[PDB]
RNA sequence: AUGUGGAACGGGGUAUUGUAAGCAGCUGCUGAGAUUAAGCCUUUGUUCCCAAGAUUUG
RNA sequence: UGGACCCACUAAUAGGGAACGUGAGCUGGCCUACUGAUGAAGUGUCGUCGCAAUGGUAAUUCAACUUAGUACGAGAGGAACCGUUGAUUCAGAUCAUUGGUAUUUGCGGCUGCCUGACAAGGCAAUGCCGCGGAGCUAUCAUCUGCUGGAUAACGGCUGAACGCCUCUAAGCCAGAAUCCGUGCCAGAAAGCGACGAUU
RNA sequence: GGAAGAAUGGGCCCACUGUCCCUAUCUACUAUCUAGCGAAACCACAGCCUGGGGGGCCAGGCAAAAUCAGCGGCUUGUGGCA
């Protein structure tokens, strides 16, 4: 499972894809497993599965409401050890509902929270920081 | 383990400060908010008077080992002796710097 | 989905309509408000009937769309022509109900008084009830069809299979029961296995579906299944004639059934002893026959330790169980002193990481440093 | 809106927390106390190993915010008797001690110095004259009464507070027969009861106090009682080795550098509480043993602190003690 | 070859690391996996239950051999001290501070020959060669930088991605001086390293691995006998 | 309403800014200077203040 | 529930009423309530410590690991009780850690004017900029959110009516997020008690 | 985060922003008190709620002064005809 962690990627936001599948920019549509809260747009963060559309990339891949896992976040969130973490940008991965990415590599460091939650993401990761 | 600040070059205790990682797999720890903003603005520590880097370079200043009871006991006393000896040299150095 | 009775379905539909839609309309309101209230109740009644009919149609499959083996078995064991007729009658009834509801809604759109609406509301319900009551035998046939379909197995002709057919009680079922974990009951009465029994089996890292067939409606079903199936024939002939059928009769039956056995591997099993002799009484040769039928159907050296050449869960469960058992890392340590292993260590003292600045050589270095410090002081 | 139960949102009528619910008595159990009242000074954060079975964070390192509450030992000054009646608990009589601490006398007087200090004067003499009368009253307590509470007061002198009035309150004495409680109360007259008597460095306590005031419905200054809130450590500041975590050694004192914000320097017995507590700093708080009996793993697990932070809470402090500070900083002109 | 799953996932390689002389297991998870490892090779080789950097991805992040074991520099010093206490004295553990944090996923090492990602630093390669006492070659597996995760290495055989060319597979096998088989495990999963772990005498695969894949792995690793 | 009393100041500790003015010869003074409780901690520091006025009370 | 009959989450996105729902909350084609704040008064007097009549109430739900790839199922698949950890909504607090906050007009930097000059200062309706403690606040930060009885459906037991039988008639047992208490808050300003002094 | 309700604005796109998520903080004034000055509308009599015939009637519930501040007022699930 995953503990409470700061949400900072609400719907109607543009978020960058960091794999080799050819996708470049990702548009958030909806968030999996969100409660029925009143007047609160669901958000996303590292290790969270959300519904997103590929804005730019390969034409066949885009125009599909597909699950996406965020791997990088600008917002500063606290890790349970007590240290606050923030990244230079927001990065995500192109993944099927089963939990498998079409791409075969990732770019740059990878949050361990995303890596530990999804074991095959750690398999594709080469730099876990 | 208390890490060393990237900008302030001081002791960083757990909890306080922030951790910043880079695309080149380089992670920088900022001791305080001012230090984090100092690294945010790319202020040179050698160009910052209140930084140990300038204080040093301006004339102003992996294999684990099996534990042993005797080694641990002597390590603590040696550290206290090392600090006492090191502090005296700085006082002489400051006196020489003042003179 | 389960098939309810005609009376029960009407009551459930009527009860659901009353429970969901409001039932308190005072006569002092507007005519449109009364018209809207009556129309909503009618529309809800139409929707509930439409949902039930659509669910029945979706649950009911298409005989043509089914596989050739499944469709033939369905037609033989369920009278697919009669089933198709009943489904069309239900579909026609659903269309007729929708037309009646649309006519009633249009009539309700020009409603005048509460009594006119009340009479119209009753009239629509009565017409629907009569249509539902008329379509009574269709529900009974559907319920019987659902029970037969549920009891029916999932045929997989694409995968490797072994069809056992021949004289009844010729030991083919016993061989099938031995080969596969599926156990079909056998009785002294002939044609005990009314329906085919399929048992999955593993051989040479391959999955084989041992499917039994009725001895020779059951015979017709067995013939139809063997007609369209990628499987090998397992014609078992009673060598000792203990199955009640003569050897010549079994041979004649096998020759007659050879048109269905064509384009497949044929095995001649000499029961109660490819021609394979299998002693049904002695239960000998069953494995050999199955194997034959399956075959017919088809510088970095390793430092292996001496211990390798020659539990934790139980321990945790006994003490406190999972989630209540804490495993101590001190025990799983190679420290020389057991007291040292079970004791803590100094992590960081006086602002310095002592654990990161303590080395085994410091034991002698400290004494040397102490001597050096004294010499420097002197 | 908020909870309907907490209505009305009126300011508390009591400055200090009142324990309305007390643990059920058990004569089989030995005589023991149930409630404590200390002073909230401030808070810090500590580093602690998280030995939670079955959790994903099992046998590893976690950071938890803690609160520091100074609890100087009280002085038992009297006992009261309570009788179970068809109208509830009724106060039968009350017996006190001889030499009341001078802070207690401040409680009875709104203008102590102007008053002639006449409180309990005739009671003191009548005790020294004839202890038989007191013995008769204690006979009444031990014979007729069913619930016994001892009169205890905070001893504020050794605290670093401008206030000089002792906070008086009652603590149930649960355990043993009625005569056993009275005898325990009698033998504890005029003496001090330490915090270590009731809490054992790992126990299930309920912190009570009046929340802080945000000003104007009313917003702030209501009575509150928090549940759970496990204890992390019951320090003994009288020992110079009070904080002194075994893992880190690093000789230190609980008092943060420069003193607690708006409180001062903590010197006496203090209790460490996880999370937060109702009420702002330098306010009297009340603790009590948890009413219910729950053996949940979050309430039964042992705690062995790894490292506590004694940095400068005033501003963005970064130094634990001057001993570790001086050698890091270059030798200044002073 | 033994088929088992960690928690509810068969990706044993991510959650555990198996060497020719020691075994790495996670902490705080399902105790059945530790019992299975202990029953399989616990009495033969040590099995350490610890987390590197407070994570259960130690198998997919740490790389090592029977001679030496390498861990990311981000691992806690307290974790390192516990590892040395658990591990035998002849086992060498060295911290690696390189641009690649996932040592296991980037480089797969055998008892004699090791293949690392081309982006590995020269100092890290020298440290790896010094620690593991094996030859380190900087190359790519199936055109993927993550050679240590998309391919599996063992003394008696090697497993590569099914998309690898025959000539490339032959070249890699000749370079590794061991037989190589290109395929997929865990019912078609292309992460052979993440989905399979094989030692010199024992092999541990996912519980969901296909029987044909298990039979192929046993023949390739010669683990049948 | 005479006290480990109160107060105003000041010292120390703690903190923010960034190394002053000036003396000078970027460097030294100087990781200085300034501010530091007005809702920070402490006071063997100097000073004065007070064993006070009115009102209602069986 | 979030977005223009729809398309996704979620456990679901139930139906209504307040007869011109709430158009004197909303838009388009004096006095009396309620909330809070004081308050004179019996009880001699003032004060401390309690009692608690009564009134209100608060937590909901998900997934996650064992218990499992066991029961079961030819297989394909695949339980549950318990135990334990997380998450969502809501509630009650708290400002160590992080962020926000600038009338500390605190420190630093920038521009202009003046004294014949340097210095020296001052000002620019808070000139401009950086940092900025303490405070305030953050589902942007953290902590915590029970346990006993009586019940409905329902399962039964004994047992007549009715020489059998019968959960019922006389009785009893079990059993629902239900009901009533426990805890939580208010504390009668015309409910009360113990206790200290009493010109 | 960036239209989910300041930028310089530029060429549906891009940029921008508390429109919104979700409000938080500050300053000033008003508000507030004190001193002084000081109205008018309006006024049968007044003023606690449930039910029955509204605030005055009947039967109930209750009921403690003086005040300050924010602020309300029959119908349902079953067609008809022969």
């Amino acid at each position: 499972t995953k503990y409470r962690m700061t949400l900072g990627l609400p719907v109607q936001a543009i978020m960058n894809c960091a794999d080799n599948s050819g996708a470049k920019n990702l548009y958030i549509v909806s968030v999996f497993g969100t409660g029925a809260r009143l007047n609160r747009l669901p958000a996303a963060s590292c290790g969270d599965m959300v519904l997103a559309t590929v804005k730019k990339g390969k034409p066949d891949l885009r125009k599909k409401i597909m699950p996406a896992i965020v791997v990088r976040q600008r917002k500063a969130w606290r890790r349970k050890d007590g240290v606050y973490l923030y990244f230079e940008d927001n990065a995500g991965v192109i993944v099927n509902p089963k939990g498998e990415m079409k791409g075969s590599a990732i770019t740059g460091p990878v949050a361990k929270e995303c890596a530990d939650l999804w074991p095959r993401i750690a398999s594709n990761a080469g730099t876990v920081v | 383990r208390v890490h060393t600040c990237y900008f302030c070059s001081g002791p960083v205790y757990p909890g306080h400060g922030i951790m910043f990682v880079r695309n080149d797999s380089k992670v920088f720890r900022f001791c305080r908010s001012k230090c984090h903003k100092n690294f945010k603005m790319k202020r040179n520590p050698r160009k910052v008077a209140w930084t140990k880097a300038y204080r040093k370079a301006h004339g102003k200043e992996n294999v684990p080992v099996r534990y042993d009871r005797n080694v641990i006991a002597t390590t603590l006393n040696a550290m206290k002796r090392v600090s006492q000896v090191h502090a005296k040299r700085e006082r002489l150095f400051y006196k020489k710097r003042l003179a | 989905t389960p098939i309810p009775d005609v009376n029960t379905f009407l009551d459930v539909v009527l009860s659901r309509t009353q429970r969901k839609t409001p039932t308190v309309i005072r006569s002092g309101f507007k005519i449109s408000r009364i018209r809207g209230f009556y129309g909503r109740k009618v529309k809800f009644t139409q929707d509930t009937i439409t949902e039930k009919l659509d669910s029945i149609l979706q649950e009911f499959p298409k005989l043509n769309d089914i596989h050739p083996f499944h469709a033939d078995l369905l037609n033989i064991l369920y009278d697919r022509d009669h089933l198709k007729i009943a489904l069309s009658q239900l579909s026609t009834a659903k269309h007729l109900v929708e037309n009646v509801a649309r006519d009633y809604i249009r009539l309700l759109k020009y409603g005048d008084s509460l009594y006119r609406c009340k009479q119209l509301k009753r009239a629509a319900l009565g017409r629907m009830a009569t249509i539902i009551k008329r379509q009574k035998s269709s529900l009974e046939f559907l319920e019987q069809v659902r029970q037969h379909l549920s009891r029916l197995p999932a045929i997989d002709p694409n995968t490797r299979t072994l069809l056992v057919c021949g004289y009844p009680n010729v030991g083919k079922s016993s061989f099938m029961n031995k080969v596969t974990r599926a156990q079909v009951d056998v009785q002294p009465y002939a044609f005990t296995t009314k329906s085919l029994f399929v048992g999955h089996f593993d051989y040479k890292y391959l999955r084989w579906q041992v499917i039994d067939t009725p001895g020779i409606t059951i015979e017709m079903q067995s013939i139809t299944a063997m007609a369209h199936l990628r499987s090998a024939v397992l014609y078992f002939m009673d060598l000792s004639e203990m199955c009640g059928y003569s050897v010549a009769a079994q041979v004649k039956l096998y020759h007659s059934i050879k048109p269905l056995f064509a384009n497949k591997v044929t095995i001649l099993v000499l029961n109660k002893i490819k021609v394979v002799q299998t002693s049904c009484v002695q239960d000998i040769g069953v494995m050999d026959v199955r194997t034959t039928a399956c075959e017919a159907l088809l510088a970095r050296p390793a430092c292996i330790p001496d211990s390798v050449k020659t539990l934790a869960r139980d321990i945790e469960a006994a003490n406190g169980g999972a989630g209540v058992y804490n495993v101590e890392l001190r025990d799983k340590y190679i420290l020389q002193d057991p007291s040292w292993k079970y004791d803590r260590m100094p992590e960081l003292l006086d602002g310095k990481n002592v654990a990161d600045f303590v080395d085994p050589e410091i034991e002698a270095k400290l004494l040397a440093l102490d001597e050096e410090e004294e010499r420097l002081e002197r | 809106h908020g909870s309907l139960g907490f209505l009305p949102r009126k300011r508390a009528s009591r400055q200090r927390g009142k324990v309305k619910a007390f643990p059920k008595d058990d004569a089989s159990k030995p005589v023991h106390l149930t409630a404590f009242l200390g002073y909230k000074a401030g808070m810090t954060h500590i580093v602690r190993d998280l030995d939670r079975p079955g959790s994903k964070m099992h046998k590893r390192e976690i950071l938890e915010a803690v609160t520091v509450i100074e609890t100087p030992p009280m002085v038992v000054v009297g006992v009261v008797g309570y009788v179970e009646t068809p109208r509830g608990l009724r106060s039968l009589t009350t017996v006190w001690a001889e030499h009341l601490s001078e802070e207690v006398k401040r409680r009875f007087y709104k203008n102590w110095f102007k008053s002639k200090k006449k409180a309990f004067t005739k009671y003191a003499k009548k005790y020294a004259e004839s202890t038989q009368s007191i013995n008769r009253e204690l006979e009444r307590i031990k014979k007729y009464c069913s619930v016994v509470r001892v009169l205890a007061h905070t001893q504020i002198r050794k605290t670093p507070l401008a206030q000089k009035k002792a906070h008086l309150m009652e603590i149930q004495v649960n355990g043993g027969s009625v005569a056993d409680k009275v005898e325990w109360a009698r033998e504890h007259f005029e003496k001090t009861v330490d915090i270590k008597s009731t809490f054992e460095q790992n126990e299930m306590i309920d912190v009570i106090g009046v929340t802080r005031g945000k000003g104007n419905g009313n917003a702030g200054y209501m009575h509150r009682t928090q549940l759970n809130s496990k204890i992390y450590r019951i320090g003994a500041g009288d020992d110079a080795k009070n904080a002194s975590t075994d893992f880190d050694a690093t000789e230190k004192r609980i008092t943060p550098m420069g003193g607690f914000v708006r409180y001062g320097v903590v010197e006496n017995d203090f209790v460490m509480l996880n999370g937060a507590t109702p009420g702002p700093v330098k306010r009297v708080l009340t603790l009590r043993k948890s009413l219910l009996t729950h053996t949940s793993r979050k309430a039964l697990e042992p705690v062995s602190l790894k490292w506590i932070d004694t940095a400068s809470k005033f501003g963005h402090g970064r130094f634990q003690t001057p001993a570790e500070a001086k050698q890091f900083l270059g030798t200044l002109k002073k | 070859a033994l088929r088992a799953q960690f928690e509810n996932s068969n990706e044993i390689g991510v959650f555990s690391n198996l060497t020719n002389s020691y075994a790495l297991v996670a902490l705080g998870g399902s105790e059945n996996f530790y019992s299975v490892f202990e029953a399989e090779l616990g009495d033969v080789v040590p099995v350490v239950h610890t987390t590197i950097g407070g994570t259960r991805i130690i198998g997919r992040l740490t790389c090592g051999n029977r001679k030496g074991l390498l861990v990311p520099s981000s691992t806690t010093d307290n974790e390192l001290q516990h590892l040395r206490n658990s591990l035998p004295d002849p086992v060498k553990i060295q911290r690696v501070d390189e641009r690649l944090s996932a040592l296991g996923n980037i480089v797969a090492c055998n008892d004699y020959v090791a293949l690392v990602h081309p982006d590995i630093e020269r100092e890290t390669e020298e440290i790896i060669a010094d620690v593991l006492d094996v030859e380190v070659f900087r190359q790519t597996v199936a055109g993927n930088v993550l050679t240590g995760s998309y391919c599996a290495l063992s003394n008696q055989g090697a497993l590569v991605h099914p998309r690898t060319s025959i000539q490339e597979q032959d070249e890699l096998s000749s370079l590794l001086q061991v037989p190589l088989v290109a395929g997929t495990i865990n019912r078609g999963s292309d992460v052979i390293g993440a989905g399979l772990v094989v030692n010199d005498w024992c092999a541990f695969a996912g519980l969901d691995t296909t029987a044909t894949e298990l039979a192929v792995c046993e023949s390739i690793f010669k683990l049948q006998d």
